[PDB]
RNA sequence: UUUUUUUUUUUU
RNA sequence: GCGGUAAUUCCAGCUCCAAUAGCGUAAUUUAAGUUGUUGCAGUUAAAAAGCUCGUAGUUGGACUUUGGGAUGUCCCGUUACUUUGAAGAAAUUAGAGUGCUCAAAGCAAGCCUACGCUCUGUAUACAUUAGCAUGGGAUAACAUUAUAGGAUUUCGGUCCUAUUUCGGGAUCGGAGUAAUGAUUAACAGGGACAGUCGGGGGCAUUCGUAUUUCAUAGUCAGAGGUGAAAUUCUUGGAUUUAUGAAAGACGAACAACUGCGAAAGCAUUUGCCAAGGAUGUUUUCAUUAAUCAAGAACGAAAGUUGGGGGCUCGAAGACGAUCAGAUACCGUCCUAGUCUCAACCAUAAACGAUGCCGACCAGGGAUCGGCGGAUGUUGCUAGGACUCCGCCGGCACCUUAUGAGAAAUCAAAGUUUUUGGGUUCCGGGGGGAGUAUGGUCGCAAGGCUGAAACUUAAAGGAAUUGAC
RNA sequence: GUAGGAUAGUGGCCUACCAUGGUGGUGACGGGUGACGGAGAAUUAGGGUUCGAUUCCGGAGAGGGAGCCUGAGAAACGGCUA
């Protein structure tokens, strides 16, 4: 069954996005894609995304700028301090120079380095580049 | 249709007219209900397009509607208008 | 597909214990066979020279190698070794003492000879190399 | 190696399928394998029509016709050249021979 | 997909984006509730209650009229049945099941069924029990299950 | 659609 | 891999190479992404249980306070997790200083020769899990919700206690206050309903030719079978012809790159009995779900025990041929069996050699079931048949690579070093071996579980050229 | 669990009476270990794998068991008793 939808959401871009589509369709909504959408979005990754409410947990279409290389889930959201943060963007992004890996902290959904910067630990939700 | 030649959020509306009703934009039934009359009674009666129970007429006691697979089928001598 | 649940730690554990002893060098030395076979575990062992046997080399090689069954003074095991070196067989008597090392295939094998997985370093407690230089002499008695 | 996507038969959403008997060799094989040919042919040769019609003895006559359903094994139908060994890319070909 | 086959089936209702009842509709939401109290004394379910309101008085949904579901106006009117709807139809099937099995021996099919069936009512009435729809006690026997109905 | 068994060891 | 009379490979001489006061030989690490959590495999290389149910275990859809004004600050139940702190023997490890002549070390030591000085130095870091304290409240887990016995203000009756009428309790009622208290209904799931559909299952019940046998009648010399024959049957009439009867199997043609079923499997009619998918639904419940150790249901063929049947074919067996032999292939006759009932057995190349659930992912034409719309005919009785356009679901097919792959190939075997959706099983070079032993099931045959000693450099997959 | 005895003292540590409890696929119980545990050692992308008799810390033993005197301290063994 259906069990990460933030997962569904972030394979649906990424094939869109190989693919060459503009926009892309995300069924179910949730606030943590919303969020993960936010954060891509702040870095200049995707464009303008829409949720559309039909009475039920929602559907957003992404503008797809065509500069998101590959964006995906981890899974277990394995548990992160501000001390394994290094270790992690070492194991899961191309370069030091680009890349976020995208955490639930206590203080908030944010990217890496933005975790490093407020010395906040969580656990990890995905990656984008 | 291309995937770049449409939009997602402003679909043309025999598009989603033709998609099916739980894959459309947002989710909408293809019934309906409507007044069915009798041929000779004033009375007039509201059945449902789908009506899975034979609605009969209280006054002249006739059926009105016969349920199908579908829609359901109305007498013969009955007419109906959309109520919506 | 692999389990990932965060609390399937102990199912992850479980499968990699069981599923090691597919593994031939892992079972090997967790079994505790190793203390039943003709070393029992040594690098070398001494032994007493029962007779002197000519094993015929395999296909596609033809020649006799010679070789000593030897019996281990430890467990009274008998064992076949190879003599190496030319002519060195006739520094090897009934009933001499010699010391024995494997093969360096750990148990299996070498070359062309069959079943046989030992070798003779040490007779009378003069090195089979010093006796084929010539420079130890084999002790009388 | 595999050399036919439908592996030699014609079975699809099916459990088993009953075999038929070569009509050669009397083998056993499955219905959707069988090799199957209709024919249908006059049951007098084109040669002795003419002598037959000859001999009618009424006015008007139609000669009948002789239906035989042929189903063959593999092996039979190859050895009978009802079948041949085709390219790799010629067995592809479903149509019927022209 | 299926709980117990291989069918994946997505027929299902399409219920509106409008939550509010239709102009047309002139019925209150007291007088719903009495037609829904009548028809359960009369013995309907609420399935069959709702249908026939659709199908007959116009009532595409009574949550939109009412403001909440058939079966919590039974409820609140101390009207709704001791067992639920599912599960009593569940063990319904089940009884002519095994009333059907005890004349056929060799109908393997039947037996099969059978036992999806009751692990079906197992696992609805081991969830009845977490909620306290059913009390502690309740448990499903094969032997008196047609006295429950 | 009668019948048709067999070819020492290594190496080129 | 060298050595079979021209040996860079053995035994030697010469020369040369590597390390060097060292070097050779005989458990364990790396290399090993060949144990794979990071991070391997399971179509054909070793590999997904025959199929389904199912408890432990693991996993589990969405939804509840956002924003601006300003300026860390003001306005509108229990846990996991993370931050910080304490504390946490030395030695060892990392590391600061320091010319034991250098170095491995050590914890020394330096200026000047002052009857001395540098308060000389002898730092610092690290430290799984678990415990202690602290800030955070995103993501998660457990518990709770509506028969109000709920929250709160006041007051009436009842039951007991203390500091100098009173305070503190612990119960029973009246009134008031309030927005009085229930997220939605997942292209999750279950259930109800409607018209259907199907070679799904069971019981009973019609039919069909053919085969064998028998009965009646006709005719006479061969019939059968094979590559060729013979065994065999035949004037006591074979084979062949017509009619009829009995018995037991088997359900042709229709019949398909079609259907149903969890799989095994399921094809003559009609009735009865329960069951089922898909479709349609502005019906209902509201997370009830996914997958699964243990444990269960079913499970071709053969086989087992005992009845009934016993047409056909036919293991075993017996003959006739062929042959060097022929315990065979071919022919002839046949026991068990083949069919059914009751009870067992539980295995198949039980195959798609390819777990289940969920998402995304190119195009096209066919086809089965249901449904929506349009349209014109029918030797028919609004319907059915046909035509066209669509939606859902299913068995498949064709083209293509922007994908994958060792390829063969695969539109799932794709979305994988840019490696992570959930979950079960399961492989680790080839043999020994699915063997020994123990256990367990079975009447038996055997099933399930399942080693080791020892042996070995390949075995093996896909594809290319040649030869055959 | 109650009441006692014993102990330097808590405690089924032992006695009398009473109750039927306690652990277990989150693997009890049983078996193997060529098993003393730790600080640590080897190898080092990271994760890991293998080792730890031996000089520091803790435990145990003095041929195998058992009992005990002296003493603040021992079930001591370069103490005694069987
Ligand atoms: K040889
Ligand atoms: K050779
Ligand atoms: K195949
Ligand atoms: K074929
Ligand atoms: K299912
Ligand atoms: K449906
Ligand atoms: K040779
Ligand atoms: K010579
Ligand atoms: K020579
Ligand atoms: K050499
Ligand atoms: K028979
Ligand atoms: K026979
Ligand atoms: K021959
Ligand atoms: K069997
Ligand atoms: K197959
Ligand atoms: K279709
Ligand atoms: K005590
Ligand atoms: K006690
Ligand atoms: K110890
Ligand atoms: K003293
Ligand atoms: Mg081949
Ligand atoms: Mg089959
Ligand atoms: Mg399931
Ligand atoms: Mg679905
Ligand atoms: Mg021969
Ligand atoms: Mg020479
Ligand atoms: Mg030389
Ligand atoms: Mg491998
Ligand atoms: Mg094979
Ligand atoms: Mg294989
Ligand atoms: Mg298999
Ligand atoms: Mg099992
Ligand atoms: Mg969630
Ligand atoms: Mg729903
Ligand atoms: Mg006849
Ligand atoms: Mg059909
Ligand atoms: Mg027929
Ligand atoms: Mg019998
Ligand atoms: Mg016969
Ligand atoms: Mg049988
Ligand atoms: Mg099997
Ligand atoms: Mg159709
Ligand atoms: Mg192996
Ligand atoms: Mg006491
Ligand atoms: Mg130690
Ligand atoms: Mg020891
Ligand atoms: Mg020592
Ligand atoms: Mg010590
Ligand atoms: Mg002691
Ligand atoms: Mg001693
Ligand atoms: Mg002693
Ligand atoms: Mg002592
Ligand atoms: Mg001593
Ligand atoms: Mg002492
Ligand atoms: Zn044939």
């Amino acid at each position: 069954v259906r069990v990460s939808v933030l997962n569904d959401a972030l394979k649906s871009m990424y094939n869109a996005e190989k693919r060459g589509k503009r926009q892309v369709m995300i069924r179910p909504s949730s606030k943590v894609i919303i969020k993960f959408l936010i954060v891509m979005q702040k870095h200049g990754y995707i464009g303008e995304f829409e949720y559309v409410d039909d009475h039920r947990s929602g559907k957003i279409v992404v503008e797809l700028n065509g500069r998101l290389n590959k964006c995906g889930v981890i899974s277990p959201r394995f548990d992160v301090g501000v001390k394994e943060i290094e270790g992690w963007t070492a194991r899961l992004l191309p370069s030091r120079q680009f890349g976020y890996i995208v955490l639930t902290t206590s203080a908030g959904i944010m990217d890496h380095e933005e975790a490093r910067r407020k010395n906040v630990g969580g656990k990890v939700l995905g990656f984008f580049y | 249709t291309l995937p770049n030649d449409v939009d997602l959020l402003n679909p043309p509306a025999e598009l989603e007219k033709r998609k099916h009703k739980l894959k459309r934009l947002v989710q909408s039934p293809n019934s309906f209900f409507m007044d069915v009359k009798c041929q000779g009674c004033f009375n007039i009666t509201t059945v449902f397009s789908h009506s899975q129970t034979v609605v009969v007429c209280g006054n002249c006691q006739t059926v009105l509607c016969q349920p199908t697979g579908g829609r359901a089928r109305l007498t013969e001598g009955c007419s109906f208008r959309r109520k919506g | 597909g692999k389990t990932r649940g965060m609390g399937a730690g102990r199912k992850l554990k479980s499968h990699r214990r069981r599923q090691r002893w597919a593994d031939k060098s892992y079972k090997k030395s967790h079994l505790g066979n190793e203390w039943k076979k003709p070393f029992a575990g040594s690098s070398h062992a001494k032994g007493i020279v029962l007779e002197k046997i000519g094993i015929e080399a395999k296909q596609p090689n033809s020649a006799i190698r010679k070789c000593a069954r030897v019996q281990l003074i430890k467990n009274g095991k008998k064992i076949a070794a190879f003599v190496p070196n030319d002519g060195c067989l006739n520094y090897i008597e009934e009933n001499d003492e010699v010391l024995i090392a494997g093969f360096g295939r750990k148990g299996h094998a070498v070359g062309d000879i069959p079943g046989v997985r030992f070798k003779v370093v040490k007779v009378s407690g003069v090195s089979l190399l010093a006796l084929f230089k010539e420079k130890k002499e084999k002790p009388r008695s | 190696t595999f050399k036919r996507r439908n592996g030699g038969r014609n079975k699809h959403g099916r459990g088993h399928t009953k075999f038929i008997r070569c009509s050669n060799c009397g083998k056993c094989c499955p219905k959707d394998k069988a090799i199957k040919r209709f024919l249908v042919r006059n049951i007098v040769e084109q040669a002795a029509v003419r002598d037959v019609q000859e001999a009618c003895a009424f006015e008007t006559y139609t000669l009948p016709k002789l239906y035989l359903k042929m189903q063959y094994c593999v092996s039979c139908a190859i050895h009978s050249k009802v079948v041949r060994v085709r390219s790799v890319t010629d067995r592809r070909v479903r149509e019927p021979p022209q | 997909g299926r709980m117990h086959s291989r069918g994946k089936g997505i027929s299902a209702s399409a219920l509106p984006y409008k939550r509010t009842p239709p102009s047309w509709l002139k019925i209150s939401a007291p007088d719903v509730e009495d037609n829904i109290c009548k028809f359960a004394k009369k013995g309907l379910t609420p399935s069959q209650i709702g249908v026939i309101l659709r199908d007959s008085h116009g009532i595409a949904q009574v949550k939109s009229v009412t403001g909440s579901k058939i079966l919590r106006i039974l409820k609140a009117h101390g009207l709704a049945p001791e067992i639920p709807e599912d599960l009593y139809h569940l063990i319904k099937k089940a009884v002519a099941i095994r009333k059907h099995l005890e004349r056929n021996r060799k109908d393997k099919d039947s037996k099969f069924r059978l036992i999806l069936v009751e692990s079906r009512i197992h696992r609805l009435a081991r969830y009845y029990k977490k909620t306290k729809k059913l009390p502690p006690v309740w448990k499903y026997e094969s032997t008196t299950a047609s006295t429950l109905v």
